[PDB]
RNA sequence: UUACUGUUCCCUGGGAUUGGCUUUGGGCUUUUCCUGCGCAGCUUAGGUGGAAGGCGAAGAAGGCCCCCUUCCGGGGGGGCCCGAGCCAUCAGUGAGAUACCACUCUGGAAGAGCUAGAAUUCUAACCUUGUGUCAGGACCUACGGGCCAAGGGACAUUCUCAGGUAGACAGUUUCUAUGGGGCGUAGGCCUCCCAAAAGGUAACGGAGGCGUGCAAAGGUUUCCUCGGGCCGGACGGAGAUUGGCCCUCGAGUGCAAAGGCAGAAGGGAGCUUGACUGCAAGACCCACCCGUCGAGCAGGGACGAAAGUCGGCCUUAGUGA
RNA sequence: CAGUGCCGGAAGGUCAAGGAAGUUGGUGACCUGAUGACAGGGGAGCCGGCGACCGAAGCCCCGGUGAACGGCGGCCGUAACUAUAACGGUCCUAAGGUAGCGAAAUUCCUUGUCGGGUAAGUUCCGACCCGCACGAAAGGCGUAACGAUCUGGGCACUGUC
RNA sequence: AUCCCGUGUGAAUCAGCAAGGACCACCUUGCAAGGCUAAAUACUCCUGGGUGACCGAUAGCGAAGUAGUACCGUGAGGGA
RNA sequence: AGACAACCUGGCGAACUGAAACAUCUUAGUAGCCAGAGGAAAAGAAAGCAAAAGCGAUUCCCGUAGUAGCGGCGAGCGAA
């Protein structure tokens, strides 16, 4: 019935799957929370950091 | 089998004085179809009230 | 309890906690190539448009052969050989040049995307485990904290919706008459008797029917009227078609009975839909709710030359707020 | 193993929420004709309804399963005197009571017939059998021992009489 | 319709948004998801003042003297 | 941090009953139990009501109205 968020991110260290610290692949919500944010292996796309870095 | 069946006029939905469908139910059709000239419709006379 | 309605336990699907891949294939996509024997013919005419030059040495016509499709008519096509052409209103044809273009529809193939489906898969959260690990002034082989372990693995667990589902559990019902109750029968309408010469009348008092049928068995204008005896004529028979005498309406009238009806309400013909709309004084019945008849008027008709009859059916059952 | 239960299948059918191609309806900028009185069709968008197809278990369906719920049939004929039927025919179910026991804590009729016991016993024991309606783990049949058990006859002992 | 809640998706903000009993337009009112606030108001185991067409000894409080007493119940509790 | 007569707010919340039975409904969100607090509490300053006319935070009494309405359109409930 329903799909869940597919949330943009930006990286902090190379991904063995999608990109080497540059790409913006909208990973998944069930993925940013554990591997990406626990392991500090990603940063969420804040509109604040974008236009200042 | 004596199923009911209603008869009907010549509709012509209009903006005239209240003109309107005029059903007259009747019975007995165990045959082929039967129309009849039941009358005194909205318009005064009538003929061939079918179905 | 296989009575009614439900709850809980349990089972399954949808959503949430919920993630990595990398594939198989279902439904949309978007870019990559063949597809065509209406007949007049240069001849297997693809529709619709731009439409006077494309296509060539980043190397054609032609013949030598390979492959695939096939209606063995030919079509797409690799290789080599070849080396200065295959081309347009040039006319046919509803529609044009294989010069060429965008594609494209006739359908068909694949790497590209959504959401699923399935499959295995690992690791980050989840469940589970640990004599293991260190300690706080002491241990925590006193449950437990952090830590790494080891299994399991996005399944399970929980939360919500949905289908199924144990009387395990709950909330309730299960009629009355009934010459005691139960068993049996009965429960509404119509007709005859009991019903006592208006009406009405009771009993598990005695006889029966109904829960319809008919486009005609309705409506009109007409005509004649049955039966059961006897006599005639072959089978024909006790009883079937055909002519003559008694008759009380003993025949019938769709279905029960009573009352009715033989100028018929009995039977048959002619045309037809009045088995219409708006109604209605007054009556009958009358606990109420119901129910029944109705002169007469207006419209618009049928039949009938006219008078007149016709808003269902010989009347009472065929129906329920 | 017919019905039910349970288990295993689940190929096909019915199969909920939900998902969903479409389709439909209202509202509606602007549009259009007439005596008088007002409609109609209608961009967008916003709100609705119906919905092809998809949607698991369940059930239907198919097999196993009775120390799982339970069930175990009648009528009509013939044999060597007459009879009773060793044996046959018919509808039937899923099949038609096996072994044992039997008028039995189950037999109504019924103090059933017969034998023993008694002077006389509807009680009692042993048999027969037409088991109204016994019967195999709601077990069948029988058992030595045991019973403040129910039941029949004894000897001794007595105011029970 | 408004009004608060469980599950999941999950807007805009003033050339906006909510309400005006589905919904859609136009108009009118009010503008959410932060908080606080006196009075008029209901009450009596009670205290003070007053009143009684209220009782006056099985009535009035159950109770006009050691009355929740004696007594009864294990206990809650009953109760002269 | 314990106590409380009644009044109040919150959470959980029955049943006998009425419907001449009874499962929707009604007794009723009453009783009771738990949790707070006050002399009062709760509510409250407008995303309100209205209706081409106006109001202006709450809370109570009168009255509209036993009307509108809801309802096995039954018993009954009953606003503004």
């Amino acid at each position: 019935k329903k799909v869940k968020k597919i949330r943009k991110i930006i990286l902090k260290e190379d991904i063995p799957d999608l990109g080497k610290k540059g790409q913006l692949l909208d990973v998944r919500a069930g993925f940013l929370r554990n591997f990406l944010l626990p392991l500090g292996k990603a940063e969420v796309v804040t509109p604040l950091l974008l236009k200042e870095m | 089998v004596k199923v009911i069946l209603e008869c009907t006029g010549c509709v012509r939905k209009s903006v005239n004085k209240g003109s309107r469908g005029v059903s007259r139910y009747i019975t007995q059709k165990n045959r082929h179809n039967t129309p009849s000239r039941l009358e005194l419709r909205k318009f005064c006379p009538y003929c061939y009230k079918h179905t």
